[PDB]
């Protein structure tokens, strides 16, 4: 959960990076 | 969704990409 | 936009926190 | 938007949250 936790800190770090203008919808429960 | 996927392996810049809006 | 897109980042985190389960949407405009 | 409201000015907890959903 808590390593999870921490992974997911990452992902929306580098989704801002990789889409850029395009944005994003961040959806931990699906 | 993407936790179960990126978090249980390592994912490239585009893979992640398809989660862009 | 230096300035805004290093600020964004620390929005992404700070959503991702405060937000959680519920999940947030980022969009970069305006 | 969050980037015009938050990066000219502090937005408290309670202000970021709307942006939750
Ligand atoms: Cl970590
Ligand atoms: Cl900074
Ligand atoms: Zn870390
Ligand atoms: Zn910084």
């Amino acid at each position: 959960f808590v390593n999870q936790h921490l992974c997911g800190s990452h992902l929306v770090e580098a989704l801002y990076l990789v889409c850029g203008e395009r944005g994003f919808f961040y959806t931990p429960k699906t | 969704g993407i936790v179960e996927q990126c978090c249980t392996s390592i994912c490239s810049l585009y893979q992640l990409e398809n989660y862009c809006g």
